[PDB]
DNA sequence: GTATGAAAAAAAAAACGCATCCCGGTGCCGAGGCCGCTCAATTGGTCGTAGACAGCTCTAGCACCGCTTAAACGCACGTACGCGCTG
């Protein structure tokens, strides 16, 4: 008889969880029943964005399992993501292979 | 005897560290800095060994972050070789100092 | 019996087996992706709470949410989330 | 010497390299670890301060965690 | 019929006429000081927030006021504002 | 069209001497145009966007003010 | 008969003049043209409380003003003392305001 | 300006050697997935009020107009600063 509000939304994250988040994190007096739902798709996309590319720098490494770098690589080579995470540190990612030219020999 | 001209090298690291993702400090030296910094705030204080690999995460990011534009401003002298100064300006652009 | 530390990696295993379903995630990334969620989260929610806060309501709406993250997200990454959400609330109104 | 010079130069050497730089003025070994201490002195004294308000005597990765997100340097994968 | 629009203003000239009982101030100014106390308000009252849900309480007490002041402020602001704060609850709770 | 021009040599010296500068290069004045629209676009954008959420057809202050926090370029004296 | 200040002579003068003041150095017309201009791209048929546009004005000759000093610095820091565009993007890039 | 040889600077060719990329090869551990327990989301009913809506009031934001004068524009001149080159 009973279903997961995620599933009526068609949505993997949990509306459920997510509707409990806003009411218990002090964000307003009262919390619309549509609220939760776009905010869990909203985090469910960019999940997805994430690891789409991610997924695809690690290919790009002969490797099966997404690590931090490929997290990295993925963020730092988009330029949306990267300005979305302009002041987020991902750890043990690495930083961009950039050698400046005028360093290069000649 | 065989001999690498100055730079050879410094340019085959470059390529070596910005591939890889290792923490670069000692892990044993950074903790007792760690420790030691922390006293000066509150002594008898306990660390779980995460907070410390996070603080040498955020470290060694920030550092990496600084040299980055560092490089950028002794470049932007005609010069190859970073100086002082070229992070005084750096920090002074990014509104560490004053 | 260790107490329950909640956590969005059953989530980021779904959605991960939908866009590479052959292929893994390491632990450390598995955080890294915690963290992003969290992080994220705490944009929109307080983006959304100072909206509505702005406007003198008392309830964060859908709309709040939207309008969050069109502040929020850069242009491409925004149009895409909006429609999801947009999307998502549609058909959970309409399995009421 | 204390801890601080335990940031060996070829230590900061190779941070330097992975921020791309070729060449390292002797100045700047010394120069570093200064800024470096700045950073860990704002930091370490919020997370502590974090520690203090929970009543606890151990810092936590969380304490790190949300200090760092106050100093603008937000930090990915040791949770929050 | 008009908006009544609370301000800062009665508080800052009080305070004005303490610490330079022959000096006045601009509108202008006084607009200032006005978004400069919402500002550093909005920044404490933020922090203590926090400061509560990290530690999982409903409550914010002059304890999460302080531990947000010595975060928010540098050195010898932090001090004088800790020591007012206290002396003045202090004050309060002994005047019943 | 192109009011962008409106934003006169003359004006961007002036506000360069406020900066302390003493010597500007003819280039900078287009570059300096260019730089002002693009903070200008990304400012009202926002306040804009808050205008419509208030189911608005007229911008406030407060909403350039908000907007302004937004971008973490506070402003002081418009009823922040 | 002739009199000529040297070339920076005047400059200076005007540095010390500006930054003794704190009227709006944009003119405050073809400034307010421009707001109107860029805010029809996100909705036409607008309408601005003056205070608004002041807001707005004051904050950008702020940054701008803000942009040139740290612009001089790199400038200066290459032994130039004429600011270009390199100065700025330089600026720019290291405030994180642009890759 | 046709022909000159003498070095100087650059360019190519042929060899000595270190580093880096590929492999296939072996073992270790964490990624992955299952199982049971549980408490956190779901359900279905009651109650309180936030806020959407229409009707009204008047703020202040728009347009227009002509006058004065400050600022913008242009042009001319000549300096001193940028910038390349050298040791
Ligand atoms: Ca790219
Ligand atoms: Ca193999
Ligand atoms: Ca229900
Ligand atoms: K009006």
């Amino acid at each position: 008889k009973a279903k997961t509000r995620s599933s009526r939304a068609g949505l993997q994250f949990p509306v459920g969880r997510v509707h409990r988040l806003l009411r218990k994190g002090n964000y307003s007096e009262r919390v619309g029943a549509g609220a939760p739902v776009y905010l869990a798709a909203v985090l469910e996309y960019l999940t997805a964005e994430i690891l789409e590319l991610a997924g695809n720098a690690a290919r790009d490494n002969k490797k099966t399992r997404i690590i931090p770098r490929h997290l990295q690589l993925a963020i730092r080579n988009d330029e949306e993501l990267n300005k979305l995470l302009g002041r987020v540190t991902i750890a043990q990612g690495g930083v961009l292979p950039n050698i400046q030219a005028v360093l290069l020999p000649k | 005897p065989h001999r690498y001209r100055p730079g050879t090298v410094a340019l085959r690291e470059i390529r070596r560290y910005q591939k890889s993702t290792e923490l670069l400090i000692r892990k044993l030296p950074f903790q007792r800095l760690v420790r030691e910094i922390a006293q000066d705030f509150k002594t008898d204080l306990r660390f779980q060994s995460s907070a410390v690999m996070a603080l040498q995460e955020a470290c060694e990011a920030y550092l990496v972050g600084l040299f980055e534009d560092t490089n950028l401003c002794a470049i932007h002298a005609k010069r190859v070789t970073i100086m002082p100064k070229d992070i005084q300006l750096a920090r002074r652009i990014r509104g560490e100092r004053a | 019996k260790r107490s329950r530390k909640e956590s969005y990696s059953i989530y980021v295993y779904k959605v991960l087996k939908q866009v590479h379903p052959d292929t893994g995630i390491s632990s450390k990334a598995m955080g890294i992706m915690n963290s992003f969620v969290n992080d994220i989260f705490e944009r929109i929610a307080g983006e959304a709470s100072r909206l509505a806060h702005y406007n003198k309501r008392s309830t964060i709406t859908s709309r709040e949410i939207q309008t969050a993250v069109r502040l929020l997200l850069p242009g491409e990454l925004a149009k895409h989330a909006v429609s999801e959400g947009t999307k998502a609330v549609t058909k959970y109104t309409s399995a009421k | 010497r204390d801890n601080i010079q335990g940031i060996t130069k070829p230590a900061i050497r190779r941070l330097a390299r992975r921020g791309g730089v070729k060449r390292i003025s002797g100045l700047i070994y010394e120069e570093t670890r200064g800024v470096l201490k700045v950073f860990l002195e704002n930091v370490i004294r919020d997370a502590v301060t974090y520690t203090e308000h929970a009543k606890r005597k151990t810092v936590t990765a969380m304490d790190v965690v949300y200090a760092l997100k106050r100093q603008g340097r937000t930090l990915y994968g040791f949770g929050g």
